Formats: C-alpha cells, structure tokens, sequence
C-alpha cells in the first residue's frame, strides 16, 4: 500500500548543485524519518540527512552543511536532497532510507534502489 | 531596510492598519454604492451622516479610552480587541440583516459601526504610539499608513468587483467580518506596553482600598501581592516632570527610593498576611496608614478617576511649551496636500481636459500606489534621519510637487506628463504622510497617547475640511495655474512653523520629553480662555445646528455665531503662537 | 568567592525525619533570606520554604507547610530545613539558594547563588560490606581485536566513589556507568573502559576506588601473591 | 500551574541559532522574573535578574526581555553547552514563588554515528550469583537511539534497562548505555551476547558480540 518514488542522478556539473526527489504515496513522511545515504564506489555508506516530524526539526551529517538541505513538500508527500558547492569527490550513489518506526530508533528495512549521483 | 519587516511587529502595525482601515470605506462609502444600486437616497434619516461625524469627534471617545485599562490584555491591547468585536459583530449583522422587511436599523448599525471605528482608530493610533520606539516612529507610522490604505481599499475598491459577482453583499459583509478576524488575533499578539505610573498607581490604590477590609484574610495577601507587583512595576516608570530627569537625577533618585520605602512596607504588611495574622497585621496596618499620611504623598499620591480623565490629557498638552506652535503645526502642514487633493479630480476633469475614465484609472492607479510608496521611503528616511529635518524636506518636497501641479496645469495635455507628476504629488504626499503621523506619534505624551493623538488628528483634518471651499473661490475667481502657485505658498507656512518649532522637535528627539512653560504669568490662561470660549461656542453652535435640522425652529445667526466663534477660536490659537514663541526664544537665551 | 555547601549526614533512624544544614560561606547568614527550592527527580524546581534571619521571618509551599520547619543559626552561619512527616514524593534534591535584601538589586537578584542540593530520599538502605571486582579481558570476547576492561563495585553507604584505571589518566574510552536501578537503595555502578589489549603480558591492571568520606583507597590489582 | 496550550513543549535548537523560550505569568509580577540555567546534576545558575537586566563582565549571549506579564529569554549566538534546563521564576511573592516546566533535550549537533562497545560481565561479578552485559552506545546524535539484544539470535526484552547520559562534568559524553541484566545461571545457558543498536545515522544496525 505503499510505493517509493525516486528521481534525479546522472551525469552532474561540478560544483553546481542538484535536487534529488524521494516521494512515497500511502505513507506519510511526517511522523516518520525519511534519509538520505551518499556511497561512494570504494567507501561505506555515509550518512547525510534525516527529516523528523514535519517542521519540528532537520538534522544533517557533519561534512553536509551548506552543501545539503532537505526542503519538505506537505503536497507532494516527498523530501528533496538539495545540492549546494558539490566537490569534485562528491561522485556517490545516493539511496533512500525510510525509517519503519515512529520511534525513530532508525531502522531503515524498506529497501530503495538508490539514485546514481556522479560528479565529474 | 527588509530586516524590519522581517521583525514581527512590522506584521502586526500592518494588520492593525488593515484592521482601522477596513471599517473605513465600508461604513459610509461602500454604503453609498449599496445605496446607490438600490437607487436609495439615504438622506432623511437623520440618523445617517453621523457617520461621518464619528471619526471627526473621536477625541471626545478617547478620554474613556485612555482613562480605562480592561481586564483582559492591557489598556490599549484590551481597548483595541473589544473595538474590533464590536465591529466585527456590527458588520455580520449588518450581513445578517435583511432588506426584505424595511431598511429597518441600517442607518443606525452605520452609526454604531462608525463610533467602532473611530473608536479602533482611536486604540491603534494608542497603541501605535506607546509601542513604536522614537527612531522606529517614522517606519511604524509608515507601515500603520500602508496597511489603512489597504483596507481603504479592500473595503471600498474590491467591494464593488465582489458584489457584481456571485458573493453578494451579505457574503460580503460576513468576509470583511472574516478579514477582522486576524486582526483580532494578531491583535492579541500584539505586544503592549502598558507602562502607566498613574495605572500602577491606581492598581496600587484600589488594592489598598480592598485591603482597608483587612479583618478577612481571605483577600489581603493577593491584594498585596497585586500592590507590590504595582509598586515594582510604577517604581521603573517616570512621573510627570521629571520625565526629562530620566539619567539617575536626583529627583527620580528621591523617586526610587519613596518607591523603596513603599515596597518594604508592602513587604512588612505581606509578612504580617503570610502569617495569617488578624492582630500584628492591623495594628501594623494602622502605623501603614500613619505612614502613608507621612511619607509617601511624594509622587502622585492621589485617586486616578476625576473630570481630569478627561481634562488631564488636554491640560498636559497645553501645558507642554511651544504646545500652541505645534497645535498651529499640525493644523496647517498637511495645507498643501489639502489644497491639491480637495481639487486635483476637477482640475484633470476640466482643467487640463482629460476624459473621466482617464483620470479615474490613473487616479486610482498610479496615485494610491505613489502614497504607498512615499509612505515607505519616508519611513525609512525617518529611521534614517531625525524627525525635523525629515519633516523639512517632506514639506518642501510637498510644495514643489504643488509646484508640479501648476507646471501641469500651464502645460499642454499629456497622459504621459500628467502620470509623472501626479505620481510624484502622491509620491511627496506618502512621505509627508508618514513624517506627520510621526510627528502626532512623537506629540502624545503616551501616559494618555489616545486623546491626545486624537485632538491632534482632528488638529489636522479641520484645515483639510476648511480647505475645500477656499479652493473653490480661488480656482473660480483666479484659475488654476494661479491657484496651485498658491497652493506652494500656502505649503510654506507649514514648513516655516516647522523651522519656528525645529528647537522643541529636536530637543523632544533627543530627550523623548517635552518641557512645560514655566513663562505663564497671565496671558497663557487668558489664551486658554479664549479656547475654551471657542470650544463652547462650537458646542453650542452644534446644538443650534441640531435645532435647525429637526426644523421645529430655526435661527438665522447661527452662521454668524460660527464665525464668531472661529474668529475668537484663531484669536486664542494664534495669541497662544506668539506667546510660545517668545517663550521659546526666552529659553533660547 | 561565596557558597551554600548542604550537608548534614550523620548517624541517624533512617525513615525518620531530618533537618538539612546549608552552610553559607563568604557572606553571612542574616545579610541573605535563604530559600530552600526542591527539584524532584524528573520535574523542574519547586520553592519549598525560605527563612529571613534578619527579622525572623519564615514561609513554606502549601504542599510542605506544618510539616517543615526551617530555621536559622547566625552563630555558625548556617540555615537548617528540618523536614518531618516526610512522604513518598518529598524525595528530592533540596538546593538552600540565597537572596538579597530588599532595596536593591540584592533583591533583583534573585537566587544568584545556589547550592549543590542534598538528594533527601525515603528507602531502606543500609551498610553492607562491598566487593570490589574487576572485569577481566577475557581472551575468548573480541579476540583479535581490542578487549574490554573494567571494575565495578556493589554497595555502600556514602554515595562518592570513584573507580579510574591507570589512576584514570585518560578521558576517552572510559565510560563510568551510571549506578544502575536497584530498588533497595543502594547504588551498583560497573565503570568500564575500551581499551587495545597489545601489552597483555606488560601493563598490569589495577582498579583504583576513591571514597572520600572516609579517605579510603582500595586497589584491585593483578599481581603474584 | 497551569498556562496555556502549545504545541511544542521543549525546545530544540542548531548551533549558532537564536532561539526564544517564554513563558507568560498568571498575574502581573513586574520586572521581577528570573531566568536560571540548570545543567543536569548542577545547581541553576542565575542567567537574567529582573527579565533583562544584567551587570558588567557578565556573559552576553544571554539575553531577556518582558512585554506586560508575558517574559522571553533569548540565546543570540547558541552553543553547544547552552544545552540545559531553563526555568523561569517570578520572584514577587516569597509564599507563592513559582519556576518554569522543564527541557530536557541532548545537545543539538549533526547526526553522529554511535560507537557500539560491549562490556561482558566481570568474571568476579559472577561469583555474586548476578551478570549484567553492558552496550554503551558512545558519543551519538540524536537521542532517539534503540539498543536490543540478540542472544543467540533470540532478541531480549524486559531485562534490559537503558540510560541516557546527561550534560556531565567528567567525560562530556552523550551516551547511551544498555544493561541485559540476567542472573549467572542464565548466564551460563547462552554463549554469544550480542547487542544490536539502530540509530539513524547508520545503515545498518552494528552488532556487538562477544563469546562467553
Ligand atoms: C494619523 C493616524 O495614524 N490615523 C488617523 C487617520 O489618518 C489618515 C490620514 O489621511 C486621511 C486620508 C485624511 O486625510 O484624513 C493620514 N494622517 C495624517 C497625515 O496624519 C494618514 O493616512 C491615512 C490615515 O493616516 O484617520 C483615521 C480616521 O479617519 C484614524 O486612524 C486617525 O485619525
């Protein structure tokens, strides 16, 4: 009853930025986390930002100030990575983590296919 | 300058301008047009055009207003949210009322809804006043301008587009209730500086007389904790003359500390009611009152309710030096605008020849958003530069935009010319507009802002309701190019009282305080006798007027009488002018 | 340079009733009315009773009035709360807090110097003799890699202890975990520290337990006897 | 003890961020409002004495205002050990002094992964008839953090307690520490004990494990 949309990738501009979409039909994302994962092809998957509960609060990886922001869209049920000053490295599969409980423990068990970030 | 809006109270001095704008248009001008499809005269009643009368005589509402803090929120904040209830159920039930009966009470509901507004008005410009900071006066003014004309015009100009469609005027009505709606919370938002010596004071004082019950017990130790909240909250404030001594001067210093004493004989009779004690709390409250009839008379150890709820406002202003310049001020700087404004409709109708729907849109276009915008940016020019010389070149800029209008009227007919002046006329006009609300804003004394800002505004709208005729002859028996080369010279005189004056709007800039004339040996009351005269004259004049409109009898001198009374009026007005002028040198030197 | 230390154990029946001392040190104790203020565990500060020692005065909260009775010794510059009928939800951390006089802004500020508190509580502790015991890097969790050391203690009846191993010269890597639950008033804490286990056979383990009431100290270490 | 209803109950704020905290009187108490600052297991420091005032070489960042009977304390420039519980006191009358709700939030940081440890029960604990297995879940953010136990993949309930660690003075840490308290007879029925922990910055949940 519930469907995980995604969009964005490809071919990217250095030091642009991008938007990636993250939509969810049946769920809704407030209440629960929606984050994102960068991953680059030889390093683990690192964190990069989670929205809570509607407005209440936006919390974000170290090294993804300024660079990333998560902009909420009450309409379209969905959170967009926002990409701001990407480095040259910044070549990294992006996924798409959903946290399953309302507790916000962090459990990310709903698989998503991952949108393909590459720079340069 | 976008920080400021980006401030909260930007929005809410904006809302609330809606709010006293709203009520505006709809009581007698959106009234009109309903009239007007019903093809109804509306005249007759007598009870109509009392409306307009409404927000002429507001100061005659302000004293209860300044003079009364409602329980809920503060004295201007409570004022300001049971005005706009007042309002807002007039107007839905005027919705609600149905013509298919009579016409029933709806020039009666006109009226009450008239007197609401005027009242709201009233609280507004209080609350404006109190609340907006000396250098924010010029900016908030600006934004309290921009949110009246929008209301003006929400309620006069998108009244008839909603009406021709499918809403209807019940629909309507009910929507205006709905759009005071946020005025009314916001107001709740609001913030509220309800400061008031003589308030904490009176607090003080009737809970002193609730507690002179003290055998019970069961109200002396919430009416002393009331009382010393009271005490601690008028001991920060600053009494009248010594509002100027503001910087620790000894006399605020002597201040401090009767308001010391106080608060620790508030603390004695508090420990004596903690105890539950009957005995130790009367006998000490019995030394308390020997106390009080010994020491603590020093400030204003008097009851607040008196005719002085209603005279002290007008006592204060008039007692302030250089009050009479500044009433003949206030009178004549907006002459201008009211000279070029009372006939620039005519003057583009014939004058220059230009086609009534022509001059309608343009109007109505170009003229209200150039006020908008010259209200702005001479907000922002106040936060930027004194009051004085802001008024300066708004008042010069006044003139040469009368100037304008006469370049325009030697001129050939040009769409093109006549939108470039007229909207740097609208454009000056905005400005002046601003720094004079500014300037009324400074004027009040806060301690009772709503009457004083009141008188003022009248002050200010009896040369614009004088204007209109003097026009006329001067545009039938001279012309119009003639006419407007006056208007400039008649701009002037505002701005050379202004630069007469220029030594007590700086001193009260930099200070936040007037000086009261300390020169009054017999002429200054024999002035305020003269007004006084006038005022009564006016009065019963109003009563003759009366008389003649329910026609049981009618009497000629009448217009005599007000001609009289308005040479005796200006008599007093330009005796007090000259004496606070030479009040002024004598400080001067 | 002032304070308000709250003290007062002693040899005492416990389920009883007992008056907190607040010692005021740097100011004395008449220039200064002082409020005692009860946080509970979990909520936010309540005013509980104050004294006024230049006039004698007193006040207590509807919740603790004629049941304390707070009082003030000028002599030895101290304040005391003598708390009786004590029940179950009178258990809290009493911070004895001073406050100017009125005038001036002695008054205004209000509280500018609290104490620590005494976390006055209601339980059945009691004294029993301890067990020091140090958890050993057992070669058989996380071989290979870096072990986990520590030492832990039981029970007692004064409530500071500290455990530090290497005398707790590091700051990172050691966790002093906090005393957990146990019902019966006493406090079981288990500090432990993650540390690389490459000197196995060089570093020797030594647990080091602090008690400063009673200037006592315990060594755990590992060596042939 | 009653004020009106809102929404938000707590506050939580970024670093660097100005961040407001009000609360509005019952009746008028003058200027004579308080704001402390109570970090966990420390007496309140007095912040701002009568709503705004404040002496010379105090802190700055602090800063209080009041408007009628309603009283805000705002941080300008937010820091990391700002983080603490903010009570506002009226302090007019002694009998009835009055003090604010509470805020117990972590200090707000970016998204920090936990460093899972394990602890077995000391091999001496046992001889008390008594082995508790530690998980400390070292220095993460946010709080909202679960710990379970995977005991020979069987996951444990009800036996193991949690405890978030506080603002302390010590280590500075923000900590979350797991307990599967079990007796020694029970301790000797499985072999591997196992903590699982999911927190929103980790991908995969880390598993801690150790052999008896
Ligand atoms: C001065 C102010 O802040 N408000 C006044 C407003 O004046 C208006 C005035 O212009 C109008 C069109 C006029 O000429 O009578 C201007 N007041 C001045 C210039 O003092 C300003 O523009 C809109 C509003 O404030 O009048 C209202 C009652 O009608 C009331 O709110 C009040 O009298």
């Amino acid at each position: 009853q519930v469907q995980l949309q995604e969009s964005g990738g490809g071919l990217v501009q250095p030091g642009g930025s991008l938007r990636l979409s993250c939509a969810a039909s049946g769920r809704t994302i407030s209440r629960y986390a929606m984050s994102w994962f960068r991953q680059a092809p030889g390093k683990e998957r690192e964190f990069v930002a989670v929205a809570r509960r509607s407005g209440d609060g936006a919390f974000y990886a170290d090294s993804v100030q300024g660079r990333f922001t998560v902009s909420r869209d009450d309409a379209k049920n969905t959170v967009y990575l926002q990409m701001n000053s990407l480095k040259p490295e910044d070549t990294a599969v992006y996924y798409c983590a959903i946290d399953s409980d309302t507790f916000y423990s962090g459990s990310y068990d709903y698989w998503g296919q991952g949108t393909q970030v590459t720079v340069s | 300058y976008l920080r400021i809006f980006q401030q909260p109270k930007s929005a809410i001095l904006l809302i609330l301008g809606f709010a006293s704008g709203l009520p505006l248009a709809l009581t007698s001008g959106t009234l009109q047009a309903w009239m007007t499809v019903e093809n109804i005269d509306l005249k007759t009643i007598w009870f109509f055009s009392l409306v307009g009368q409404a927000y002429v005589f507001k100061f005659l509402w302000s004293p209860v207003m300044d003079r009364y803090t409602p329980p809920f929120l503060g004295r201007r904040r409570g004022w300001l949210v049971t005005t706009q209830i007042l309002l807002l159920i007039a107007i839905a039930a005027m919705g609600f009322l149905e013509p298919g009966t009579q016409l029933r009470w709806m020039a009666a509901l006109a009226v009450v809804i008239a007197f609401c507004s005027a009242s709201q008005d009233i609280v507004f410009d209080a609350w404006k006043t109190d609340v907006l900071p000396a250098e924010e006066r010029g900016t908030g003014a600006a934004i309290s301008v921009l949110g009246y004309r929008l209301g003006m015009l929400v309620s006069g100009g998108l009244a008839l587009w909603m009406a021709d469609k499918w809403l209807g005027w019940q629909g309507m009505y009910w929507l205006m209730a709905a759009l005071l709606v946020p005025c009314i919370i916001a107001t709740l938002l609001a913030p509220e500086p309800s400061a008031d010596l003589a308030d904490n004071w009176e607090t003080l004082n009737d809970n002193l007389k609730v507690i002179e019950k003290a055998d019970n017990a069961a109200q002396v130790k919430d009416a002393l904790t009331k009382m010393r909240a009271a005490a601690l909250d008028a001991q920060k404030a600053t009494p009248p003359k010594l509002e100027d001594k503001s910087p620790d001067s000894p006399e605020m210093k002597d201040f401090r500390h009767g308001f010391d004493i106080l608060v620790g004989q508030i603390d004695d009779a508090l420990k004596l009611a903690n105890e539950g004690k009957v005995k130790e709390a009367q006998a000490a409250a019995e030394q308390l009152k020997t106390t009080r009839n010994a020491y603590i008379q020093k400030y204003l150890g008097v009851p607040r309710t008196l005719e002085q709820a209603v005279v002290a406002p007008l006592r204060d202003f008039f007692g302030r030096n250089n009050a009479w310049l500044i009433l003949l001020l206030i009178v004549l700087y907006k002459l201008g605008d009211a000279f070029a404004m009372s006939l620039t409709t005519t003057f583009l109708i014939r004058g220059v020849g230009f086609d009534a729907g022509e001059v309608g849109m343009v109007n109505k276009t170009l003229g209200w958003i150039a006020t908008i915008i010259g209200a702005l940016y001479g907000g922002v020019l106040m936060q930027r530069l004194s009051l004085f010389r802001a008024l300066l070149i708004f008042g010069i800029l006044q003139g040469v935009s009368n100037a304008g209008y006469w370049l325009l009227s030697i001129t050939d007919k040009h769409l093109m010319s006549m939108a470039v002046a007229v909207f740097f006329e609208n454009l000056c006009g905005g400005m002046g507009t601003a720094a004079f609300v500014a300037l009324l804003m400074t004027l009040c004394n806060k301690s009772f802002s709503a009457t004083q800002f009141a008188l003022l505004s009248a002050l200010s709208a009896v040369g614009r309701v004088y204007v209109g005729p003097i026009a006329g002859w001067f545009v039938e028996a001279h012309g119009w190019p003639t006419f407007y080369l006056f208007s400039v010279f008649a701009a002037v005189p505002g701005i050379l009282l202004l630069l007469i004056c220029r030594k007590t709007l700086e001193y009260t800039q930099q200070t936040e305080s007037f000086m009261m004339r300390r020169h009054f040996s017999g002429a200054y009351q024999f002035a305020l006798y003269l007004l006084l005269l006038g005022c009564l004259l006016l009065a019963l004049w109003l009563i003759m007027l009366a008389l003649n409109a329910i026609d049981y009898t009618s009497f000629s001198f009448l217009a005599g009488l007000l001609e009289v009374a308005a040479l005796i009026a200006i008599a007093g007005v330009l005796l007090g002018a000259i004496l606070d002028y030479l009040a002024l040198r004598r400080t001067e030197e | 340079e002032v304070q308000l230390v709250e003290s007062g154990g002693g040899l005492v029946q416990p389920g009883g009733s007992l008056r907190l001392s607040c010692a005021a040190s740097g100011f004395n104790v008449v220039d200064f009315s002082l409020h005692w203020v009860r946080q509970a565990p979990g909520k936010g500060l309540e005013w509980v009773a104050y004294i006024s020692s230049s006039s004698g005065s007193t006040s207590y909260a509807d919740s603790v009035k004629g049941r304390f009775t707070i009082s003030a010794d000028t002599s030895k510059n101290t304040a005391y709360l003598q708390m009786n009928s004590l029940r179950a939800e009178d258990t809290a951390v009493y911070y004895c807090a001073r406050w100017g006089y009125w005038p001036g802004e002695p008054w205004w500020k209000a509280f500018d110097y609290w104490g620590q508190g005494t976390l006055v509580t209601v339980s059945s502790a009691s004294t029993k003799g301890p067990s020091v015991f140090p958890l050993a890097p057992s070669s058989k969790s996380t071989s290979g890699g870096t072990a986990a050391l520590g030492c832990l203690v039981k029970d007692y009846f004064p409530e500071p202890v500290t455990v530090s191993w290497n005398s707790g010269a590091l700051t990172s890597g050691v966790h002093t975990f906090p005393a957990v639950l146990q019902s019966s008033g006493l406090y079981s804490l288990s500090s432990v520290v993650t540390v690389p286990s490459s000197s196995l056979g060089t570093q020797t383990y030594i647990c080091n337990v602090n008690h400063k009431p009673s200037n006592t100290k315990v060594d755990k270490k590992v060596e042939p006897k | 003890d009653i004020q009106m209803t809102q929404s938000p109950s707590s506050l939580s704020a970024s670093v660097g961020d100005r961040v407001t905290i009000t609360c509005r009187a019952s009746q008028s108490v003058s200027s004579a409002v308080a704001w402390y600052q109570q970090k966990p297991g420390k007496a309140p420091k007095l912040l701002i004495y009568s709503a705004s005032s404040l002496y010379s070489g105090v802190p700055s960042r602090f800063s209080g205002s009041r408007s009628g009977t309603d009283f805000t304390l705002t941080i300008s420039s937010l820091q990391p050990e700002d983080f603490a519980t903010y009570y506002c006191q009226q302090y007019l009358y002694y009998s009835l002094v009055t003090f604010g709700q509470g805020t117990k939030v972590e200090i707000k940081r970016t998204v920090a992964a936990p460093s899972v440890f394990i602890f077995p029960p000391s091999d001496s604990q046992l001889k008390s008839g008594t082995a508790s297995v530690v998980c400390l879940l070292n220095n993460f953010y946010p709080r909202e953090a679960k710990v379970q136990w995977k005991v020979d993949n069987a996951l444990q309930s009800g036996n193991s307690q949690e405890s978030v660690t506080e603002q302390d003075s010590k280590d500075s840490t923000y900590s979350l520490s797991s307990t599967l308290t079990l007796s020694k007879a029970d301790y000797e029925k499985h072999k591997v004990y196992a903590c699982e922990v999911t927190h929103q910055g980790l991908s995969s949940p880390v598993t801690k494990s150790f052999n008896r």
